[PDB]
């Protein structure tokens, strides 16, 4: 007997359970409705969504990222949670592939499903996938191909991850130029995996095309009232002293006398010692003067008198960002100029960008640091271009931490599901029942990629897997038409890493929730 | 009877003028109430 | 409704209608291989079509006389 | 169609609510007017009570809801 | 080619149809209002204020 | 058109009295420059009555086949002995059909 | 061949308007034209609604 | 245009082909202006202040 | 654009429409727990449901028959009340076959919604079928055998 069906009731007031037969039929249907929502925004043809928030702000959203798109919903079957946090923790590790990643997870679970249904044990079905996986993962492990060694082939393999990355999202309208744009701001990194190094600015107005990514860098503060606004040569000094009613850290002092004349010698006291900061500030002979916190109206008349730009309250990302590009160091004492390096740049001036005013670096020292521009026409414009860039992003990063590449367009699925069906028809039992399922949940990938864009799905998915069965590892889904052809030559190529992520991540979910035979939910609160 | 995962979309769109017609008389009717009820029960 | 594409197939029967003389060139549902209704047997009265033409334009004027809306 | 949560008027209807506002406006100070004038008494609901012939004080005690008859009384 | 690939969803379709109703509703609400023959619009808010 | 001198304290006995006097000025202008056929010629006598069912209906959703109608109008009123009650022409709506499938039964 | 026509409000017809002086930036009718193409385009690649 | 059967992606595309064409014959109408021209400058600013 | 999803309201209050998959999504959903409850029920080794009536008698009823069940419950989807006559009309013109009948319609239209996803247009699942259940008929009549003639 169950604790629900039972003549004695044991559960508090609100509080259920749902059996083997129950609980599996809800976790599918959850699983299966995130896969579905999900889906269609998969491959070069696929859609948007759009996120319309009900609450008082009601904030609207378009958005082709699939893990975007999974955290902003209100989630109550526990599977769907499941399935979401999976592809949260996708985009953490990587940038792309949280769509592919919850798309497999569904189509595993339907799958699932299916041998339940053909009267099969959950665990026979999960040692399968666990064969199945270890076949897959060798088989992408050993059609990986690495370019790290020679210059030009990896940054065309750059340039083509960027562009397979870039092809579903909203910037394919102009692939080439953000391909480029996003190639040149992670080279431009040198080697650094900071992404945070990378600064994207949106601003409204203008097309999409007008975006560019800075050969200095951009600041979006302000500069002292009597300061130069424009410096040639500039001996720029990054700090994060106060400079704003500095205050002697004794937090018990205070200022006792028995006339107002004392009290007046004190303030100037205090006037002087600000002053005598200014000036050892000075002494590092320096042009440019970039302080992390706010400056005061003393400080920064006794700069203007100096003719010393002064640009104050850049936030902790902003003076690491000057100092990255600059080569500056971030100080917070004066004591030692010889002990202080300057950050060094060309030219320093205010743009004009929309109807905002920037302060612009030109010809920085190391440029280990980028400023990206965003014009768009819509606000939603702006963030989905910002979001599509940080995928790219990401990606790019990713590759250039590990340089092996695999092919994208369904090529990987293919030869997955060719390693994984070359193993289950090797083996007895219905764990190769299992192992086919699996199999068809990898090409039910590519299925679903082609039937984004209208085509044939079955019959191209059929002609994939026949060429794949006579050894052609590197055919896939031509999208420019609708055939199929070489991924080499067409260079749809994408990161290996996403790729294990991918396969690796569905399978642990699919497996955590299949062994779910009972959902006990306490009384909501 | 399945499909619990209904994803309502563009259902409540369609709605949001009367929905939030009615929202507005509630929220005028639950300030009410707690204004009310500011002096009552607390200490009555 | 029966899965080709609405504007080629409609241009290209018209087109067929305006080169050779042939009203009988329609829309190949059944997917015969021929567009010649008369060979295929779609045979309907004309006074059904008569009476469909008469009654839409009618009904289409009579909406469009009017301009006013008076529900309670 | 447009889903705007509120009401709209539209063409004629609306240039004769705004000349009904004015010519409203207009009767409420017109019988106060030239020597032959009288003045009117106005009560604050609490009691308070105000015997006047000058328009701006009657426009400025009145209660106007209006835009147009609220751009009468500015005026 | 044939019947080619068949349309089961719809909602797609009905999704656009109705963004597209918007933006023409909200064009043709202001498009008496443009040219030096153009008329304004008064405006209240859900306060007192009120935009000509 | 009286509104606003009614507005500036004109009596309105006034008015009533140019009302009164104006009607009757306009009826015996009508009735003076009302254009009559004094022949009783059948022919023009039919198509003076066709032209007045013309304009008559050329203002409903029937003016396009205003002609017609009229045509059948003016027969069924000839066809009325001598006290043209409207109780002797009898109106039968039938649904579908076009507005030119509308008969006239002698 | 009349590049410069356009509606003439004093008049009430068709004709040059640069002999009525109206004349506008090429900076706003280009941006209007951009924009709305760049809107159009993002509004064309959506398929669905999600409330959150 | 979506009634006639046609994807909404190759609208998308030739929306952007005909923005770009019209873009050019915008361009081609365009005529040079010069700061120091009073009268250009002036007549702009009554045609913007035309409809107000 | 929807007839229900259009700015002005046509029906009534209380009066709704489901377009294309919602329609499809609801008739296959009534259908498949059609199937699914009558089956179980189904061959040798069937097992007998219980039915209790929600009325005032609330007579008990235990019963294998797949007509028996399908009649006394409580059915508001429209294509499981097509099924329910379906039973209703099978049990009319035969004694048996109420079960399989319902179980092998369920099937067709679980299949159905398979072909559906896999982007099939519905008239050619429907020629498909019609061809099917011609062969079929043909391969069951020509393996009838006939004893009248042999006491
Ligand atoms: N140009 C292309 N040709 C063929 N397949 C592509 C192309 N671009 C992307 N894809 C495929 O689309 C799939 C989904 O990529 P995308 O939608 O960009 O991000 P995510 O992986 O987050 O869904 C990838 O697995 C990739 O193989
Ligand atoms: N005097 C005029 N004669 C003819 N057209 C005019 C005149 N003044 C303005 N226009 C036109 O009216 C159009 C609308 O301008 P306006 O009503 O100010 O709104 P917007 O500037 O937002 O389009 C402009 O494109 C302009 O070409
Ligand atoms: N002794 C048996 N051996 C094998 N199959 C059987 C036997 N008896 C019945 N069946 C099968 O059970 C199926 C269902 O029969 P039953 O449940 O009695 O009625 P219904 O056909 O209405 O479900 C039949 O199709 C028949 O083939
Ligand atoms: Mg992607």
């Amino acid at each position: 007997a169950s604790l629900s069906l039972a003549p004695v009731n044991i559960f508090k007031a609100g509080a259920d359970e749902e059996r083997a037969e129950t609980a599996r039929l809800t976790s599918f249907i959850g699983a299966i409705a995130i896969g579905d929502l999900v889906k269609s925004t998969l491959g070069p043809k696929g859609m948007d969504k759009i996120l319309l928030s009900s609450g008082r702000d009601a904030s609207l959203m378009v958005t082709n990222d699939g893990a975007t798109i999974l955290k902003n919903i209100g989630v109550d079957n526990p599977a769907a949670k499941v399935l979401v946090d999976m592809s949260r923790v996708q985009d953490d590790e990587v940038g792309d592939g949280t769509t592919s990643v919850t798309v497999l997870a569904a189509e595993l679970l339907r799958e699932a499903e299916s041998l339940i249904a053909k009267k099969i044990h959950p665990q026979t079905i999960i040692a399968g996938w666990r064969e199945a996986t270890k076949a897959a993962r060798e088989a992408l492990l050993s059609s990986a191909v690495d370019h790290g060694s020679d210059e030009v082939k990896f940054r065309q393999d750059l340039m083509n991850i960027a562009g397979t990355t870039l092809s579903s999202k909203l910037l394919t309208h102009h692939k080439d130029h953000f391909t480029k744009l996003a190639v040149e701001a992670v080279l431009r990194l040198k080697g650094s995996g900071n992404l945070e190094a990378i600064h994207i600015i949106k601003k409204l107005g203008g097309s999409l095309a007008d975006s560019y990514l800075d050969e200095g860098f951009l600041l979006d503060k302000k500069i002292g009232v009597n300061q130069p606004k424009r410096i040639e040569n500039a001996k720029i000094l990054i700090a994060n002293t106060g400079m704003d009613t500095d205050k002697i850290k004794i937090f018990g002092s205070r200022v006792r006398v028995d006339s107002t004349a004392k009290v007046a010698e004190i303030e100037h006291a205090e006037k002087e010692k600000m002053k005598e900061k200014v000036e050892r500030i000075l002494k590092h002979g320096i042009n440019c003067f970039i302080n992390r916190q706010l400056i005061y109206n003393y400080p920064e008349q006794l700069f203007g008198a100096a003719g010393v730009m002064a640009i104050e309250h850049a936030d902790f990302a902003g003076v690491e960002r000057l100092a990255l590009v600059t080569g500056g160091e971030i100080a917070s004492t004066f004591d030692h100029p010889e002990l202080v390096k300057l950050g060094s740049c060309k030219l320093i001036e205010e743009v004009m960008i929309g109807e905002d005013k920037l302060i612009h670096f030109s010809g920085v020292a190391l440029g280990e640091a980028c400023t990206i521009v965003l014009r768009g026409a819509t606000q939603q414009i702006l963030d989905e271009a910002e979001r599509s860039l940080h995928d790219a992003l990401c990606v790019l990063a990713q590759t250039v931490k590990d340089s092996r590449t695999v092919y994208g367009g369904g090529c990987s699925e293919m030869l997955m599901a060719h390693a994984v069906t070359q193993l289950a028809n090797r083996t007895p039992g219905k764990e190769a029942v299992a192992m086919e399922s699996y199999a068809k949940a990898l090409r039910m990938l590519p299925t679903i990629i082609a039937d984004n864009a209208g085509y044939d799905s079955a019959d191209l998915v059929a002609q994939l897997r026949a060429a794949h069965s006579e050894g052609n590892t590197t055919a896939g889904l031509d999208m420019r038409e609708g055939t199929i052809g070489d991924m080499a030559i067409l260079g749809i190529t994408e990161s290996f890493q996403v790729k294990r992520q991918v396969l690796l991540s569905a399978a642990e979910a699919a497996e955590v929730i299949l062994r779910v035979d009972n959902i006990i939910k306490a009384a909501p609160r | 009877l399945a499909g619990e995962g209904i994803s309502v979309n563009t259902g409540p769109k369609g709605v949001i003028n009367d929905w939030r017609r009615f929202k507005q008389l509630e929220t005028e009717q639950r300030e009410e109430q707690c204004r009310e009820m500011e002096r009552l029960i607390k200490k009555l | 409704n029966s899965g080709m594409n609405p504007i080629q197939t409609m241009t290209e029967v018209r087109a067929r209608q305006v080169k050779e003389m042939n009203p009988a060139l329609g829309i190949d549902c059944l997917h015969k291989g021929t567009n010649d209704m008369k060979q295929q047997h779609v045979i309907e009265t004309l006074i059904g079509k008569k009476q469909q033409i008469s009654l839409a334009t009618q009904m289409v004027r009579m909406i469009l006389k009017i301009d006013d809306i008076r529900k309670p | 169609p447009l889903s705007v949560f509120g009401d709209r008027s539209t063409g004629e209807t609306i240039r004769s609510q705004n000349v009904m506002a004015a010519a409203s406006i207009a009767n409420i100070v017109k019988s106060s007017l030239g020597p032959v004038g009288l003045d009117k008494m106005l009560v604050d609901d609490i009691g308070d009570v105000t015997i006047t012939n000058d328009g701006a004080t009657i426009l400025k005690l009145l209660e106007v809801e209006h835009p147009a008859a609220k751009v009468l009384c500015e005026l | 080619r044939g019947k080619g690939a068949y349309q089961d969803r719809d909602k797609p379709a009905q999704i656009r149809f109705s963004n597209i109703s918007a933006a023409k509703a909200v064009a043709d609400a202001i498009r008496t209002s443009l040219g030096p023959k153009g008329m304004d619009k008064m405006i209240q808010d859900g306060k007192g204020d009120v935009t000509i | 058109q009286v509104k606003p001198y009614v507005e500036e304290g004109l009596h309105p006995q006034i008015i009533i009295r140019a009302f009164r006097t104006a009607t009757q000025l306009a009826v015996n202008k009508i009735k003076e420059i009302a254009v009559t056929v004094k022949k009783a010629d059948k022919v023009e006598q039919r198509k003076l009555l066709e032209k007045c069912a013309m304009t008559a209906l050329s203002s409903k959703l029937i003016s396009q086949q205003k002609a017609f109608f009229a045509k059948m109008v003016v027969d069924a009123v000839m066809m009325l002995d001598d006290l043209l009650q409207l109780k002797m022409i009898g109106i039968k709506k039938v649904q579908g059909g076009a507005l030119e499938d509308s008969q006239l039964v002698a | 061949g009349e590049k410069t026509a356009g509606i003439n409000v004093r008049k009430g017809g068709i004709s040059n308007i640069l002999e009525e002086l109206v004349v506008q930036p090429l900076l706003v009718s280009v941006s209007a034209l951009t924009l709305a193409t760049e809107t159009v385009r993002s509004i064309l690649k959506i398929d669905d609604v999600v409330n959150t | 245009l979506l009634q006639k059967g046609i994807h909404p992606t190759i609208i998308s595309e030739s929306f952007q082909k005909a923005l770009e064409k019209g873009i050019e014959i915008l361009t081609d109408m365009s005529r040079p202006v010069e700061l120091s021209d009073r009268e250009t400058l002036l007549n702009s600013a009554t045609t913007s202040l035309n409809s107000k």
